[PDB]
């Protein structure tokens, strides 16, 4: 976390880059695991947020029975949403899909 | 506790019975058209198990069927009363509709909901049980009274669930899903009674081949204009009846040469079921079941009436009814197509897609594949759930409070951090 | 499928409507054999044009005259109409 | 033509007003935006 962070909110570098490429199979041991996503963290400017994505979600959101209620739920958004409600139905969606997975988590 | 291990099976293992009714359904019904006449009876050709294999495998698909049914009762019930608790707490909280609204004679479903808050275990999944103290507390002051009293109020007797029971029972009941597989149950269970009508499971189709939603599909793109316009036809029609029953009470003949003993018609019902069964269904037009016109004082009034009238019924009607018919399919296809188009150029978060950002190799794949992807906020909700209120980030806190105030707009909109670079 | 049903309903109760001879007289032929009855319906109603009311017996006087002529009106042209309709609409689609 | 036009009366009116003329694309970035332009500003009644 704390390399990609460096190498991400600082690239164009030379210093780092030996050391950058240097020996790094974590990178490969983590990158089915680092998530990244982007804000606004009230300072209105972007800014991305790294943590962790559980090992036993890629499997649990990987799976069917929710597969299934993604392409549903893409679906009726595109198909038909107003410009402010998108995110609103989608946390909603993020809700019972955390509900779904839980659930479905213990079969 | 095998009946634990029984229905984690079964929903494990949902969605492959669905397949293996439908198979069973088809080869059972690839069978019944074996049929002959003596009281009805089946012959036998080949191999001398038709008779018993159809007993077998009438009981195996009422057995997969109950089976699937009990199946989906332990699977996405509770996802579905998990969205309804969860719709009805968070308008209790930030509308409060028993406290102010007491909704209309419309919208049934909350009407329903009612009758809910009162019992032991509202909010039992919600993932919650706290919001009902919350809402009941903070409006219990200048509504005070009545919400303090309607917030708290083997040998097993009375000692379950009632009235959420009931109310669970009640939102189960109202489903499109479990309803249509109810009734596909029992037309399992009659066609079991008489195997004549097995054969509605063939409807089945309707979640056919990579055609999921084809009932919301279907339902949607209903024009509403062909009800009209089949009633439009039907008063085109009506008046042409009118019309040649008050003059044209000769020329109807369903006998033959006369020396039958004809029959004209008269009859101004039938002479409209007639014009319906017979002028709509001839494709040539009503001038062939029809007197010929030869050697009559109405013979230009009966030419002029057939080809003009039913030629401007039948090539105009009947064509735009076929217009507006496959027109419905073609809306179904451009919607079809632009989900996947325009979802597979621009994405949700950023919006504006691969034309300034178009610039990267594999840009957009980039995007979707590191950047936001969907799930990583989804999966950022289960960290930013499951990890303690004392150890966030600045950011990460930040976040978890504008989530928990739903000002909802930390999503980055019209730019993303590439973008933004410069 | 949908033929297949409408074989099915036909089969299960109009089993006397359907004359392949010539007034009776002759040796006369209802096709009671599911196999060929529906073996008759593609064959012929598909390839009908004027739909399956023509190859039929007339409906004047019986008590299943109004139940037969709601069957066949909105039946099959409910079939031949719309489907055969939207087959050619593809087809030609496809050369678009 | 007859469903063209009354469709593209609709969409157009309903994503770009009279009096602007310009529509959601500038005035785009406010959340209901075009919505409380016709509810507010003009409104084509207040004229009246
Ligand atoms: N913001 C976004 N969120 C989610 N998906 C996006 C977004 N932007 C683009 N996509 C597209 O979603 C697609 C997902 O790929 P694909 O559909 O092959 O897998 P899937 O979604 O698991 O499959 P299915 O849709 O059949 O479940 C990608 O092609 C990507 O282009
Ligand atoms: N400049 C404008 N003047 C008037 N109406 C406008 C203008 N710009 C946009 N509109 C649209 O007019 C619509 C009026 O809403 P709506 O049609 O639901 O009510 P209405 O006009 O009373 O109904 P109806 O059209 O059936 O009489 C709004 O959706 C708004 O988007
Ligand atoms: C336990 N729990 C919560 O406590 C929670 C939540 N969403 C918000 N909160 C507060 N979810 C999904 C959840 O499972
Ligand atoms: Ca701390
Ligand atoms: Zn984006
Ligand atoms: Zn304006």
């Amino acid at each position: 976390v704390l390399l990609t962070n460096l190498s991400e909110h600082m690239p164009n570098d030379t210093r780092l880059q030996t050391f950058l490429e240097l020996a790094e199979s974590v990178l490969n041991y983590f990158q089915p695991f680092l998530g990244r996503i982007e804000i606004m963290g009230s300072a209105k400017r972007i800014e991305r947020v790294y943590f962790e994505i559980s090992e036993s979600s890629r499997t649990q959101w990987e799976k069917p029975q929710v597969k299934e209620s993604k392409r549903q739920f893409i679906f009726d958004v595109v198909n038909e949403g107003g410009e402010k409600e998108k995110m609103e139905l989608f946390v909603n969606f993020c809700e019972d899909t955390i509900f779904e997975m839980q659930l479905a988590a213990q079969i | 506790a095998y009946q634990q291990k029984l229905l984690n099976y079964f929903a494990r293992n949902f969605y492959n019975m669905r397949m293996l009714a439908l198979f069973v359904a088809f080869a059972i019904n690839f069978i019944l058209l074996f049929y002959k006449v003596s009281v009805h009876y089946v012959l036998e050709e080949s191999s001398g198990y038709m008779e018993p294999t159809l007993r077998i495998l009438a009981i195996l698909h009422t057995v997969i069927s109950f089976f699937c049914i009990i199946g989906y009762y332990c699977l996405k019930v509770p996802l579905v009363i998990f969205k309804r608790e969860k719709e009805v707490a968070r308008k209790l909280e930030f509308d409060g509709l028993y406290i102010t609204e007491q909704p209309s004679e419309d919208d049934i479903k909350g009407q329903w909901d009612r009758l809910v808050i009162n019992t032991q275990s509202f909010p039992n999944n919600y993932w919650d049980k706290f919001v009902k103290r919350k809402v009941m507390d903070k409006y219990g002051e200048f509504y005070g009274r009545d919400r303090i009293s309607e917030l708290l109020g083997s040998a097993v007797l009375n000692s379950i669930d009632v009235k959420y029971q009931m109310w669970k029972l009640g939102v189960v009941f109202t489903d499109n899903s479990f309803l249509y597989l109810a009734w596909y149950m029992t037309m399992s269970v009659l066609g079991h009674y008489n195997n004549f009508f097995f054969a509605a499971h063939l409807l089945d189709i309707a979640m056919g081949f990579k055609t999921l939603r084809t009932i919301l599909s279907s339902v949607t793109h209903n024009g509403k204009q062909l009800v009209l316009t089949v009633g439009l036809l039907a008063v085109v029609v009506y008046l042409y009846t009118v019309v040649a029953f008050n003059f044209f009470r000769k020329f109807y003949n369903k006998s033959e040469d006369g020396d039958t003993p004809d029959m004209k018609c008269d009859d101004m019902l039938t002479c409209y079921m007639f014009h319906m069964y017979v002028g709509v269904r001839a494709g040539g037009g009503i001038g062939d079941e029809i007197e010929d016109p030869a050697g009559d004082e109405y013979e230009i009034y009966r030419i002029i009436f057939d080809i003009t009238f039913f030629f401007f019924v039948i090539v105009i009607l009947l064509a735009i009814i076929q217009g507006l018919i496959i027109d419905a399919f073609g809306e179904l296809r451009d919607q079809q197509e632009q989900v996947k188009e325009d979802m597979e150029t621009k994405c949700f978060i950023c919006g504006i897609g691969n034309d300034y950002f178009d610039t990267v190799p594999h840009g957009f794949e980039t995007h979707t594949l590191q950047e936001h992807n969907l799930a990583n906020y989804l999966f950022f909700l289960m960290y930013l759930i499951n990890k303690d209120e004392t150890e966030h980030t600045g950011q990460e806190s930040y976040v978890w409070k504008m989530y928990q105030e739903r000002c909802w707009e930390f999503f980055p909109a019209g730019d993303c951090f590439r973008k933004q670079y410069e």
